[PDB]
């Protein structure tokens, strides 16, 4: 899974 | 890939605390990602409750913070929802999910009812008819809480089946299910309604007998 | 919390035709990192919710190209170029730019099909419910469209509105029809004080109401 801002 | 599977008490008394388990398979919750709890209220509104990440760091919806905790057991590859001071308004379908961190995959969900009403096993009644097709019915009456599981011929009859959502009348649920077959299929081939109510450990098999 | 509003709440579309949903947020979803964390979620009847779109327009794995997301700031759109039956379900837009993440009010997509008259079936109280001293009369209205329908219970010719439980299945992706259950709950003794039990359904597929009826003194 691609990283979003929260990761 | 990853499987998520929710479990827990379907009924909790008001003012007590709710406890749910999400069992994860195919991937360690310690490897990566954020593991969330999300609930869907009657009427279908969705609320994100909080997550625990792979490191054990948590984040909670401010609306629930003073009331909620999410924990885990790395040996069992499970994470848990704990919700305190519950009220009937906390009645909902609880889903676990995971993402990075935004949820990408969801579990099946588990129903949790918050109420003082007592557990009641259902009465199950066969509905036999009085065209080219013939419709048979099953009436599941006066049970609590949700849900029940209903099948026809132990699940071997799935086509032409309509199972209607339970309606709450006077602190008791009523549900019905219909099955439509060819007029020359029944009663020559027997049809039976199977109803399970886990809450009361009930399991009934009621055959649809033709009327006089 | 950021409020997400969807339009329309209801969508009726023919197979092969385009469908679209609008989503609006109470404040800009554009993050300081330059990206906009706007998501779309689909919940089909009898299935777990499923991710369709993230970051406004990025397609989740397994999601057909037919689905297309766009928009910016506070205004967003989900478009399905070619609707299939499997597309029926409930659609949610939700934002992940601001904490806490919040969901919009759903849009229900129904598959518009040709009109179909209800198969109406009436059921006297089961010989088992009666012996136990109960009396429910049930009417199934199966496999019809559109959803618009009028169902009346008449006991000895008198319309009944108290104790009538009506329940609907979700639209069936197999035939695009609806079914509804209508139940009138009486007591063993009240059931025995009346004779005629009638389920009357009004639907645009018929000029005359569809009537199913039985008389106690004939069973």
């Amino acid at each position: 899974l691609e990283l979003d801002k929260w990761a | 890939d990853v499987q998520l599977q929710e479990s827990g008490p379907g009924l909790v008394k008001p003012s007590q605390s709710l406890s749910l388990t999400c069992t994860v398979t195919g991937y360690s919750i310690t490897s990566d990602y954020a593991w969330s709890w999300i609930r869907q209220f009657p009427g279908n509104k969705l609320e994100w409750m909080g997550y625990i990440n792979y490191s054990g760091y948590t984040s909670y919806n401010p609306s629930l913070k003073s009331r909620i905790s999410i924990t885990r057991d790395t040996s069992e590859n499970q994470f848990f929802l704990q919700l305190h001071s519950v009220t009937p308004e906390d009645t909902a379908t609880y889903f676990c999910a995971y993402g990075n961190y935004l949820p990408a995959y969801w579990g099946q969900g588990t129903l949790v009812t918050v109420s003082a009403a007592k557990t009641t096993a259902p009465s199950v009644y066969p509905l036999a008819p009085v065209g080219s097709s013939v419709t048979l019915g099953c009436l599941v009456k006066g049970y609590f809480p949700e849900p029940v599981t209903l099948t026809w011929n132990s699940g071997s009859l799935s086509s032409g089946v309509h199972t209607f959502p339970a309606v709450l009348q006077s602190d008791l649920y009523t549900l019905s299910s219909s099955v439509t077959v060819t007029s020359s299929t029944w009663p020559s081939q027997s049809i039976t309604c199977n109803v399970a109510h886990p809450a009361s450990s009930t399991k009934v098999d009621k055959k649809i007998e033709p009327r006089g | 919390d950021v409020v997400m509003t969807q339009t329309p709440l209801s969508l009726s579309v023919t197979i092969g035709q385009p469908a679209s949903i609008s989503c609006k947020s109470s404040q800009s979803l554009l993050d300081s990192d330059g990206k906009t964390y706007l998501n779309w979620l689909l919940q089909r009847p009898g299935q777990s919710p499923k991710r369709l779109i993230y970051l406004v327009s990025k397609l989740a794995s397994g999601v057909p190209d037919r689905f297309t997301g766009s928009g910016s700031g506070t205004d967003f759109t989900l478009k399905i170029s070619r609707v299939e039956a499997e597309d029926l379900g409930v659609y949610y837009c939700w934002q992940g730019t601001h904490f806490p993440w919040t969901f919009g009010g759903y849009t229900k997509l129904e598959i518009k099909r040709a009109d179909a008259a209800p198969t109406v079936s009436i059921f006297p109280p089961s010989s088992e419910q009666l012996t136990s001293g109960g009396a429910s009369v049930v009417c199934f209205l199966n496999n019809f469209y559109p959803k618009d329908i009028n169902v009346k219970w008449k006991i000895d010719g008198s319309e009944r509105q108290n104790g009538v439980l009506n329940s609907w299945t979700d639209q069936d992706s197999k035939d695009s029809t609806y079914s509804m259950s209508s139940t009138l709950t009486l007591t063993k003794d009240e059931y025995e004080r009346h004779n005629s039990y009638t389920c009357e359904a009004t639907h645009k597929t018929s000029t005359s109401p569809i009537v199913k009826s039985f008389n106690r003194n004939e069973c």
